[PDB]
């Protein structure tokens, strides 16, 4: 995130009378006085911009009264539930507050109320996979070995869009299962091809599986992708097995031919009714998985 | 199951403590919180904390209660004082992640039954 | 570009020399980028603190498209058209015909994965990938066909000789004739549309 | 194949010509073990000193250039892309030997030829920058791309000839 | 040639700048010196 | 009196140093993140918000399913046991916060405080130690390499349910069965060090390698 | 200060796989004649094994110029690997019959 | 390489006469005082650390000897033979000496 | 195959210079050294020079004789001064990586036929 952090606070011996009311200095002014030791708790790395001079500004006003803004650009910790992945969303802190001075010495306010107070711009937004909703400002007390420090916090709400993830993982591993239920239309003699699909269509699930959780932590449980490439998994492997069941019932090594006659029950196989009944049941159970997920994964975060 | 079993006094005439244990899930990088439901009135917050053992309260019971938690036995605990008769609720626990929240009852998705708490004067 | 302490009435801004100011921006070479055009422009921001001057250095830029012709776009339409050569392949070729389907699908699911690995997390569709959907969707119609002339073949030739602008649906070949001339005239028209499109 | 003349440049930031003034001592440049050094691609041919007046905003500068002339090993390349894709072709051409009546052999064999030419035409571009011209690497690779499409394509119409069509 | 093409700096001596590459059609001066260059391309296709 | 931070360049503070750092900074936004505490009887507080990373030599042979014991080793460079003494203020409480991290990928299981005094040739120093035991959860592992090469190496099974004739089908499934493994195999690769021995892992998935091999091999 | 690299790494990690495709390989010659697109299949399957085994085997290394003993072994297992390739072709041209025995 | 870097030389100049024959004194004052300018030749960016205060310490005895260690992260060149890789072996080196002084 | 042919004179009373060219290889981090066999069998190391220039020497003709390496040319010279009659000698020139070395023969795995020099007083 990168903000105009601005603070502001009465120094009284800083007042003056002179022709103008407020001293809009150079920044190097805010080295030789007194300034608040700011420093944010989450953050891992942050960035005080000094291109070309120090990215800072300091103004006194006649009566006492310091306005300081600098320009911050802090990377901080946003732990991440991932149980709804890509479904879920979350709440990012920012919390920030004095250092070394307790709630006995120094104590943050908001210059506005709270929620006006952090404002964002409306171009300003880098986010490539999220959408941020908004933003909710609040404030509280921290208590560590030295003392008691008032914690100033902002939490930024945001919510994953679907999009990537549904064209990389979903969109692939559905065409899988589709391409292994494509098996059962092929006659039972055509022992090679139909193995051919059962193969191709297990090692394509593997790599998904496989590839699906490369930008990911090594979270130990299982997201709502994970569930879905489990299940497509199952079906693939349920759709070669089977093959291999109707192959084992099959009797005669070669197919029926264009010139004869085949009569109701040189002799022929007739069509497997495992591959009948399969050609039904396979696509009706994956339509109705994929709603029952659909339907139980899209709407689960809260809403305003 | 996850379970938030609540414990603590049901009468005073005075201070009291409340404790909330959790099972089935470690709340560590969760939020956790207490609220009241008086009767005949919406539920209101009390107390939160958070992993980086940062407190929040309301403005009604700033100052009174304080909220601590014990990250190892997984608990949350919210000490009383200065009781007086309009604090009689049912007050309960409850953890989550703060989605829109941290002082809305909808961003928190696990809850305790609830434990009655009465004050007579 | 922008004066961070000091407002409108302590600072103002100007590009020195005017459009010339800024210089160099013809001799630089981008391998994937041509730079059609640069802009200078001046104004006003207004912050909560005060009104501030502004100076926006502009380029627009124009991506190449030769590199991602050799890597991604001919790959994919000779996929396609060997793809194709299943409808010249007999019937009763099954294990042939369906191990080519097979392998130009999965080289397109390949092609499509690996090719956004190196992009970020956009969740919407490019160009790129309409093209490398519409290829997937052709070689994916192809298997299909050829599954389709399979079951007809042996699923309703017995019951068919017992009871005793599309193709009749009753001859293999007819459909393998249908297919060896529509597939080819559907991606040139697929092909034509993409292109119009998106230049 | 390319050979590559890298410069090093240097002037005054500050002091134009009528201020500063740069010459180069009678030994230039010198260097110690060339052939030892981190150039695992290129090969150090020589190197050259030049003087040049460069005109600014700010002023004349005087600028003192260093060429290295560095011509690629190819070594690594034909490692990497040349025979790998030499061998596929050569893969390709052993269908031919292969009983026309192999259907799903022979198309198999020229199916994956032509998948593991994509492939390494895919891997041949990693090393480089994603330039939008073609190179002799492109040009080989491409011309191997033909050649086992058209093994593929000739068995398709001997195949369609001799028993589909007749 | 059809697509090289090597020009001298003009100062008394070779200094020959040498730009175009039939592999990067960009660089060639003319529409026309393009086609001249794929017919013989074509041309050396079919002797060989 | 809580001073200004910048006080401390003018005030002495200890040499200390972390022994098994690789790369570590103060915090510095909004400024430095330190702090000086004096009090009326002369003692000094002296923090910093210090951000460290600390080699730690892990010992994979049991992994994934191994445990290691990081530390971090506080020390004293210039000044000698006759010069500083080290100690742990508060006993073993005196570090506090271990009880809130949660790894994805492990789970502390304890942590140690150790004091003692090191000898190099230039003296003796006193030594803090702080390790932790962090054991490796499975479950991630489970999910991406065991439970594809157990179904693997199920599926290669199947071909013995497919009649001797079919040497096509059975062929195309014991290959593609040690291509799917190959397969896993190199993403193992893909995120893990240059060990030069076998870890669990490998031992499955040779394991599972031999199976199917087997497999193919008892169709031959 | 002598260094000696150790080799178990690349042997549990090049080597043994390029031996195990060289006798998967090898395991098709005990296969019938007539079992063409299966002995393809070996054939065409070891061969893209060892392409992708020999383009995987210089990743760990600065892309240097000359061939290392790496490069040599898997070199000679690829030759090992065509040449299975090349005997089955042979097998091929001289089959006469497209049956195998009915037993 | 992590490397305790330690230094020693006489100084005629910093002779003195005190309770104590040596003074273990803050690092601070090494930069008062003249030191080798000892610097790595085959080195590559190098790092003194820094963390908490810097890892130096300086000792002067009462007849003048300075003792000055410092630690460091030298990161050296190593070339290398390729060629019998796996099986390779290196002699990395690791030259130092002073830059602006003389034998 | 790879030669270390050396020039240099035989006869003295003086100064002398002895040089070691090589070529046939595109290997080239070795270092390059001299040995010195007297009558008695043992090998003594005389002077060796690194690939960053860097010269060593033995005690005994430490400040007497001077090494250097054209690497352009791929060789290594040996100039000999101040010497006396304990000097006669057959003189070798090696080439080769310091592994456990650069200073005993066992590290250098290319050597050369070898020059006799002899002094007359
Ligand atoms: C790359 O992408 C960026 C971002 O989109 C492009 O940036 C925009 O470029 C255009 C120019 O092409 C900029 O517009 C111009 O702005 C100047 C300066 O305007 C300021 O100063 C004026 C006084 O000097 C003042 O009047 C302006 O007032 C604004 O508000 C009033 C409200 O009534 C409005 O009327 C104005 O138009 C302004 O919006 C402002 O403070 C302005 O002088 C230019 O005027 C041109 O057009 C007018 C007619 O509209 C004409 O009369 C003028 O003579 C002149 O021709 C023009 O508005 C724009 O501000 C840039 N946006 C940002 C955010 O930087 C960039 O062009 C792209 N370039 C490339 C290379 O791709
Ligand atoms: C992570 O992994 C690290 C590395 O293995 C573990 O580190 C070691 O932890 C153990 C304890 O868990 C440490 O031993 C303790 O050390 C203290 C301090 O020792 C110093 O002071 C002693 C007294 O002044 C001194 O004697 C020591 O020197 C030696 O002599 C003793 C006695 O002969 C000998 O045993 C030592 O090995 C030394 O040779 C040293 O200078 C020590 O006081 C402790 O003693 C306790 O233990 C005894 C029983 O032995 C008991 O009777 C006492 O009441 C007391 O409880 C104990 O030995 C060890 O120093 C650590 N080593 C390093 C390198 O850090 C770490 O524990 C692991 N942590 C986790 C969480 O996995
Ligand atoms: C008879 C057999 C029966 C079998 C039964 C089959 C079962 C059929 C069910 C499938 C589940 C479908 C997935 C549904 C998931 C819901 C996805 C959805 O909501 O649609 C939009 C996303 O679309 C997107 O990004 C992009 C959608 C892309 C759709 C492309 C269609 C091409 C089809 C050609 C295939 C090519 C494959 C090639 C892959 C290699 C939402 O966006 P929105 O506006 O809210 O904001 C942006 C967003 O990112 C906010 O999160
Ligand atoms: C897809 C992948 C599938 C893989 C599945 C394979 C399953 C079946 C095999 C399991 C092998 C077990 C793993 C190998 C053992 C692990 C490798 C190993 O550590 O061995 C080292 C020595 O190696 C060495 O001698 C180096 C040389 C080893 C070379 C061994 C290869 C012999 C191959 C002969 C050809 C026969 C072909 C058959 C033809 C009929 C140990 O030494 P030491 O601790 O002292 O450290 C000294 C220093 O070199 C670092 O090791
Ligand atoms: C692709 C791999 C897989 C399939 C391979 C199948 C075989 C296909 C054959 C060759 C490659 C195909 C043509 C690719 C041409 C390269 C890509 C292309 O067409 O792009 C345009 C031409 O680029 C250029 O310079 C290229 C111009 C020359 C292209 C042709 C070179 C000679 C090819 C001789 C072939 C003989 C075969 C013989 C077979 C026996 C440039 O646009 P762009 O906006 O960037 O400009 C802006 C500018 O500023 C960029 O610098
Ligand atoms: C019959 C079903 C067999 C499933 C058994 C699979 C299994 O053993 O994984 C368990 C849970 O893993 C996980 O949550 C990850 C998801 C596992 C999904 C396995 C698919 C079946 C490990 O159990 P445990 O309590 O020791 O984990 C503690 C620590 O290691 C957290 O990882
Ligand atoms: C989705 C699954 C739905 C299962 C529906 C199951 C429906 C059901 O009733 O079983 C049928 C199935 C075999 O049926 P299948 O169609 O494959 O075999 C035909 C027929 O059932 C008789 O076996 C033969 O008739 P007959 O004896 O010569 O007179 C006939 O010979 P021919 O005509 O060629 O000469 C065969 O073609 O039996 C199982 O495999 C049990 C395990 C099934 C496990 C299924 C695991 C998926
Ligand atoms: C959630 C959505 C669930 C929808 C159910 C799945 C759709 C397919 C179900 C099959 C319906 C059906 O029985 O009629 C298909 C017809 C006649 O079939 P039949 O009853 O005479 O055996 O036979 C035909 O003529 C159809 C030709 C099919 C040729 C093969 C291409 C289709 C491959 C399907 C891949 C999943
Ligand atoms: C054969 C197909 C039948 C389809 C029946 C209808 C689909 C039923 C489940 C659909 C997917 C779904 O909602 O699963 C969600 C769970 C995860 O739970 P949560 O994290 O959402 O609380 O994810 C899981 O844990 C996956 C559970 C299994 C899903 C697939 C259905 C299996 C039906 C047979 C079970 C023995
Ligand atoms: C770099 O430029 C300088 C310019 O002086 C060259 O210096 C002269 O080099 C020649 C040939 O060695 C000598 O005879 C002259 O005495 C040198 N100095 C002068 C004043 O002319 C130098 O050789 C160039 N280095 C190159 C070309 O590598
Ligand atoms: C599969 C593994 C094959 C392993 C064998 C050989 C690679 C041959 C490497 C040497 C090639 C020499 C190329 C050459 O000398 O060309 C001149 C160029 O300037 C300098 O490389
Ligand atoms: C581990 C998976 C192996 C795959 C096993 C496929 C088994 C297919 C054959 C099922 C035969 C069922 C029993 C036949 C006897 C009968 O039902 O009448
Ligand atoms: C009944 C056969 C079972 C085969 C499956 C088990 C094979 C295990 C892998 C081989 C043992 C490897 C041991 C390596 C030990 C080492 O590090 O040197
Ligand atoms: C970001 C909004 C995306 C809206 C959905 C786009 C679907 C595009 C599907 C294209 C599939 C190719 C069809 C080819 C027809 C021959
Ligand atoms: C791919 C790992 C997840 C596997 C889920 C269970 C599959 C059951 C196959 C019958
Ligand atoms: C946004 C999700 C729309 C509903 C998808 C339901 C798919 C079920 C197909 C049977
Ligand atoms: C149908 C063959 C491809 C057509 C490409 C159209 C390009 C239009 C460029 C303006
Ligand atoms: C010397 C080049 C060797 C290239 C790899 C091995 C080729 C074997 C072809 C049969
Ligand atoms: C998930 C597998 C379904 C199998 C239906 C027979
Ligand atoms: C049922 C799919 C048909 C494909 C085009 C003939
Ligand atoms: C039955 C296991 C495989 C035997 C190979 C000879
Ligand atoms: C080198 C190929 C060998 C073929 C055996 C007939
Ligand atoms: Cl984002
Ligand atoms: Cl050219």
């Amino acid at each position: 995130i990168d903000v105009f952090f601005r603070q502001s606070w009465k120094d009284e011996r800083l007042k003056f009378k002179g022709p103008m009311t407020v001293l809009r200095l150079n920044n190097l002014m805010a080295s030789k006085i007194w300034t608040p030791d700011t420093f944010f708790h989450n953050g891992k790395k942050s960035v005080a911009h000094n291109m070309t001079m120090p990215n800072k500004l300091l103004r006194i006003t006649e009566d006492g009264t310091l306005l300081y803004t600098m320009r911050l650009t802090v990377r901080a910790e946003c732990p991440m539930h991932l149980e709804d992945f890509p479904m879920d969303a979350h709440a990012c802190p920012l919390k920030f507050g004095s250092y070394a001075y307790t709630r006995a010495e120094v104590v943050y306010e908001w210059t506005r109320e709270p929620a006006r107070s952090v404002v964002v711009a409306e171009d300003g937004s880098r986010l490539n996979q999220y959408d941020l909703l908004g933003q909710t400002v609040d404030s509280g007390i921290v208590q560590s070995s030295t003392g008691e420090y008032v914690v100033m916090t902002t939490h930024f709400h945001l919510k994953r869009k679907i999009g990537y993830f549904v064209i990389q993982t979903y969109l692939p591993c559905i065409m899988t299962v589709i391409l292994s239920q494509v098996s059962f239309w092929l006659n039972r003699e055509s022992v090679p091809a139909r193995t051919v699909f059962g193969v191709t269509t297990v090692l394509t699930m593997t790599t998904l599986s496989i590839s699906a959780r490369n930008s990911l932590p090594k979270v130990a449980y299982a997201t709502a992708m994970d569930w879905f490439i489990a299940v497509c998994y199952a079906f693939v492997f349920s759709a070669l097995i089977e093959f291999a069941t109707v192959n084992y019932f099959t009797k005669r090594g070669y197919a029926w031919d264009g010139k004869s006659v085949v009569p109701e029950k040189k002799t022929f196989n007739s069509v497997s009714k495992i591959d009948r009944l399969s050609r039904i049941a396979f696509p009706l159970l994956f339509g109705i998985f994929n709603l029952v997920y659909w339907a139980t994964y899209l709407n689960r975060e809260p809403q305003l | 199951q996850v379970q938030l079993q609540e414990s603590g006094g049901g009468l005073v005439q005075g201070s009291l403590r409340v404790s909330c244990a959790a099972s089935g899930r470690t709340f560590t990088t969760y939020i956790m919180a207490w609220f009241r439901q008086a009767p005949g009135k919406e539920r209101e917050f009390l107390a939160a904390m958070d992993q980086g053992r940062i407190q929040y309260y309301g403005d009604s019971v700033r100052g009174r209660f304080t909220i601590s938690r014990d990250y190892a036995k997984n608990s949350v605990d919210l000490q009383l004082d200065g009781l007086r008769p309009e604090d009689t609720a049912v007050y309960y626990c409850a953890a989550g992640a703060g989605f829109w929240g941290l002082r809305t009852a909808s961003s928190y998705h696990y809850w305790g039954q609830g434990t009655q708490v009465t004050v007579s004067s | 570009i922008e004066s961070y302490g000091y407002t409108t009435d302590d600072i103002e801004f100007y590009w020195r020399g005017g459009d010339k100011a800024v210089t160099g921006v013809e001799r630089i070479e981008l391998p994937q980028f041509s730079i059609v055009e640069h802009r200078l422009v001046s104004r006003n921001v207004v912050f909560a603190t005060g009104a501030y001057p502004r100076l926006s250095l502009s380029f627009r830029l124009k991506r190449n498209i030769g590199y991602f012709i050799l890597q991604t776009y001919m790959p994919s339409i000779l996929i396609t058209i060997l793809s194709w050569v299943s409808f010249w392949i007999n019937y009763d070729a099954s294990a042939a015909r369906v191990a080519l389907g097979i392998t130009t699908v999965l080289t397109m699911t390949t092609i499509n994965t690996h090719l956004r690995e190196t992009l970020p997390k956009i969740p919407y569709v490019k160009a790129i990938d309409m093209y490398l959907m519409g290829c997937f969707v052709f070689v994916f119609l192809a298997l299909l066909e050829y599954a389709f002339v399979n079951y007809i073949f042996f699923g309703r030739g017995p019951q068919r000789q017992k009871k005793l602008k599309i193709p009749d649906l009753t001859d293999v070949n007819a459909i393998d004739r249908w297919s060896r001339i529509v597939f080819p005239f559907t991606f040139s028209l697929f092909n034509l549309v993409y292109w119009l499109y998106y230049v | 194949m390319d050979e590559h003349s890298c410069p090093l440049e240097f002037s005054s930031y500050g002091y134009p010509r009528e201020e500063i003034v740069y010459q180069w001592k009678r030994s230039s440049v010198e260097v110690g073990d060339t052939r030892s050094w981190r150039l695992y691609q290129f090969s150090f041919v020589g190197l050259r000193n030049t003087t040049e007046v460069v005109k600014t905003t700010s002023g004349d500068y005087v600028v003192m250039s260093v060429y290295f002339d560095l011509s690629r090993r190819m070594g690594y390349f034909t490692i990497q892309t040349y025979i790998p894709c030499t061998l596929i072709v050569v893969l390709s051409w052993v269908s031919f030997w292969i009983n026309k009546d192999a259907v799903p052999a022979r198309t198999s064999l020229g199916i994956t030829t032509v998948l593991t030419m994509t492939t390494l035409s895919t891997i041949a571009r990693k090393s480089l920058p994603k330039v939008s011209y073609v190179t002799a690497m492109d040009l080989f690779v491409s011309v191997c791309f033909i050649f086992v499409f058209s093994a593929l394509v000739e068995y398709g119409t001997l195949h369609y000839f001799v028993s589909n069509r007749k | 040639g059809l697509f090289h093409y090597c020009v001298g700096s003009g100062l008394a001596g070779r200094e020959l700048t040498c730009r175009g590459s039939f592999t990067d059609f960009s660089t060639i001066p003319s529409s026309a010196f393009k086609a001249a260059a794929f017919f013989v391309l074509l041309s050396m296709v079919l002797i060989l | 009196l809580t001073l200004d931070n910048r006080v401390a360049d003018q005030l002495w503070v200890p040499d200390t140093y972390f022994l098994n750092d690789k790369k570590s900074f103060v915090h510095g936004v909004t400024v430095k993140n330190r702090m000086i505490r004096l009090h009326p009887d002369g003692t000094v507080l002296y923090g910093l918000r210090i951000t460290t990373t600390a080699a730690c030599m892990m010992d994979l042979r049991r992994y994934p399913l191994d445990e290691q014991n990081c530390t971090l080793e506080i020390e004293s460079y210039g000044y000698t046991t006759d010069d500083i003494e080290f100690y742990w203020r508060g006993g073993d409480k005196a570090v506090t916060g271990v009880e809130r991290i949660e790894l994805p990928q492990f789970s502390i299981v304890e942590h140690r405080l150790v004091s003692r005094n090191v000898v190099f040739a230039t003296g003796a120093y006193p030594r803090l130690s702080l390790s932790f035991r962090l054991k490796r959860n499975i479950g991630y592992f489970i999910l991406q390499t065991y439970m594809p090469s157990i179904l693997i190496t199920i599926l290669s099974w199947v071909s013995f349910w497919i009649n001797y004739d079919a040497s096509a089908a059975r062929v195309a499934l014991g290959i593609t069965t040690v291509l799917t493994m190959t397969t896993i195999n190199t993403h193992l690769r893909e995120t893990l060090p240059k060990i030069p021995y076998v870890k669990a892992i490998d031992m499955y998935l040779m394991g599972c390698f031999v199976f199917v091999f087997l497999a193919l091999l008892e169709y031959a």
